[PDB]
């Protein structure tokens, strides 16, 4: 049922900007915190950002703070990662994520398809 | 200001008295029934101008003479019916406040699973209207899976008070456990955890509630005032009942507990600290509930004012709904319902410690003291027996009737009668000196104007306009029948008529055999009135 589909990747130069979108479907997404992760080549899957159900609290990785801005439009069932002041080390496959705790002692991470960002 | 870790333990022991089910369970539901914007101004007016004065009066009155809620009516023996009235209030509380604890024990035990049952619509109790926070076009009249768990699994709610149906054996098992833990503790009769665990637990659910979409609609409905609902006497009656109830006024336990307090203790200081932190706690517990109602509003597709217009049960629809949006959700549910249990049992302990003490003080000393355990047992047995219909299939219809009538404005009129009896029959002049004998300073002028003029004036007009404007009680659009509201009035005045009934009895027993001088003989203080052995300026 749950699906996540990212778009907005590609080649960009250092100092550039990209906005990644994640389109979510198959669930009442307004009830869920949404997350962004990135998998750099030759590196383990790393956390980047998280956003509250309403967008009141938004949290970032220390290596991203002040550079990227996470936001959401719950009518469109989307969460975005606005990337600014991009640097070569930001080159990674960016994955959209939601963790459904299911009112239980554990969560199922549902993963998006992954969208490549490449910074020259 | 720092006090070598000693006074801060006196602050935290005080804080543990201010937080209770009277504000974690009871304040949010009344606040919603009245509609938050309309409730907050009357609540603050009645707490400032009536509640705090009557709380300080009940503390002082008991501390000074050092006698229980009955034996303190030695200022004017005719009014001992005020004390018996407070025992009728306390006995209406004890029976129903243990079924509030049944429901807490049921949700605590029910939390011992892999998945919280109230999270989804895939269960057998659910209707086709179940919306689902985690779970085409289905329904015109959507519901929360937590409203259905409460209304169709916990309590298989009948359509009427008359349909008692069958008793809920699991809830009745919890009534047994609730009355055992209470009774066993009355034989056994660390502060930091009791005084802080409610606040860290409420803060978790608050930080959760704030982060949900539409929370601001719930908060806005809570805080934006309704200067249009202001002439409804029912709003002022409910606000008065909550302001007196949540402080323990006219339950008589305050007087009885204060009788054990040191004669020179600062009962002014303790009244401000308890009542201010109680006020703030109530507003906080209400804030989190309303931040959750704001979420249920856009999740169901309706105005916040009609999402969950319950009575008892709002805390069992709303807090459960929020818990399913926390990570490791059943851990926090076990900790949350354990917090409710240890908040509830702590007030039953103080209520039943009081009730037994006053029943012993009333009777011939030795044999009734040998009976101390047997009478406490007799109270817990009788408290289980009188609780059975509240575990029936009609249970909460009676729970709202006891809480909205037997234990509501009756507390305000019983304490108003005391206010006038002390201020005008005994004499304010005499009473303020009596306070000054133990505090060293007179009451602040604020309490002097409040006791003498404001409190009887406000209470008298809320009483008069409630009689003029009364409407039949409703639990979420079930309108109560004629016989049920008549029982509501009988429970409500069962505790008040105790006053004139004892007045007739003394005016028969007393010496005089004349029209009015027997009333003067009956209203002036007893020869034994005042404090114990050494503490006399007049004696
Ligand atoms: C907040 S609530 O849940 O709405 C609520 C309502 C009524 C309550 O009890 C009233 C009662 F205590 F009277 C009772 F339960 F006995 F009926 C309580 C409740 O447990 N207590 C309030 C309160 C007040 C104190 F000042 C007090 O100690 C003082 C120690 C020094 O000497 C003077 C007293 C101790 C208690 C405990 C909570």
């Amino acid at each position: 049922q749950v699906q996540l589909v990212e778009s907005g990747g590609g080649l960009v130069q250092a100092g550039g900007s990209l906005r990644l979108s994640c389109a979510a479907s198959g669930f009442p997404v307004y009830a869920y915190e949404m997350y962004w992760y990135r998998q750099a080549p030759g590196k383990e899957r790393e956390w980047v950002a998280a956003i509250s159900s309403s967008g009141t609290w938004a949290g970032y990785a220390d290596s991203v703070k002040g550079r990227f801005t996470i936001s959401r439009d719950n009518a469109k069932n989307t969460v975005y990662l606005q990337m600014n002041s991009l640097k070569p080390e930001d080159t990674a496959v960016y994955y959209c994520n939601v963790k459904d705790w299911g009112a239980s002692w554990a969560y199922y991470d549902y993963w998006g398809q992954g969208t490549q960002v490449t910074v020259s | 200001r720092g006090n070598w870790g000693n006074q801060i333990e006196f602050v935290l022991t005080s804080v543990g008295y201010a937080v209770g089910l009277g504000n974690v369970w009871r304040f949010p539901y009344l606040c919603y029934r009245n509609g938050g914007g309309a409730f907050m101004f009357p609540y603050f007016i009645m707490l400032i101008f009536c509640g705090i004065p009557a709380f300080f009066m009940e503390l002082s009155f008991g501390q000074f003479a050092s006698q229980g809620c009955l034996g303190v009516w030695r200022i004017s023996p005719m009014f001992k019916g005020v004390g018996y009235g407070m025992m009728v209030v306390s006995t209406y509380i004890g029976i129903y406040y243990n079924v509030v604890i049944c429901i807490a024990f049921y949700y605590f035990f029910s939390s011992m699973t892999h998945v919280l049952p109230w999270a989804y619509c895939n269960n057998p109790w659910n209707t086709h209207d179940c919306a689902g926070v985690l779970d085409l076009t289905h329904s015109l009249q959507r519901t929360s899976p937590s409203e259905e768990y409460w209304r169709l699994y916990v309590l298989k709610l009948s359509d009427d008070i008359g349909n008692f149906g069958e008793v809920r054996l699991p809830l009745l098992g919890c009534l047994g456990v609730a009355w055992l833990v209470v009774f066993l503790c009355l034989i056994r009769g660390v502060v930091y955890f009791t005084a802080t665990f409610p606040y860290v637990v409420l803060t978790i659910l608050f930080v959760r509630g704030v982060t949900l979409e539409g929370a601001f609609d719930g908060i806005m409905y809570y805080l934006t005032p309704q200067w249009d609902k202001i002439l409804e006497a029912k709003v002022w009656g409910d606000a008065a009942s909550q302001a007196f109830y949540s402080l323990g006024c006219a339950w008589g336990g305050l007087i009885t507990m204060a009788s054990y307090n040191k004669f020179h203790n600062n009962c002014y200081r303790d009244s401000v600290i308890i009542s201010i932190t109680n006020c703030a706690t109530s507003v906080y517990a209400g804030f989190v509930i309303f931040s959750i109602l704001g979420f249920m509003a856009n999740h169901l597709g309706v105005d916040v004012s009609r999402v969950a217009d319950h009575g008892p049960g709002l805390a069992f629809v709303a807090y459960p709904e929020a818990l399913t949006l926390l990570p490791i959700s059943p851990l926090w549910s076990l900790l949350f319902f354990f917090m409710l249990i240890l908040l509830g049992l702590g007030t039953q302990f103080c209520l039943l410690e009081t009730l037994v003490t006053a029943i012993v003080d009333e009777v011939g000393n030795e044999w009734i003291l040998q009976k101390k355990t047997y009478v406490t047992l007799g109270v817990a047995v009788a408290g289980f027996l009188l609780g059975i219909p509240l575990t029936s299939q009609a249970g909460i219809y009676w729970l709202l009737l006891m809480d909205n009538y037997a234990a509501s404005f009756s507390l305000v009129v019983i304490s108003c009668i005391m206010c006038v009896a002390i201020m005008y029959i005994y004499g304010h002049r005499n009473y303020f000196q009596d306070i000054q004998m133990m505090l060293g300073f007179p009451p602040p002028l604020f309490f002097q104007i409040c006791w003498r003029f404001v409190s009887p004036a406000i209470i008298f007009f809320i009483l008069v306009f409630t009689v003029i404007q009364y409407q039949p009680i409703t639990y979420n659009h079930y309108q109560y029948p004629g016989w049920a509201v008549a029982i509501g009035f009988l429970m409500a005045l069962s505790s008040v008529l105790c006053i004139p009934l004892y007045a007739m009895f003394r005016l028969a027993r007393t010496d005089g055999d004349t029209l009015l001088q027997r009333l003067k003989n009956a209203t002036k203080p007893s020869r034994d009135w005042g404090p114990a052995l050494l503490e006399h300026r007049t004696g």
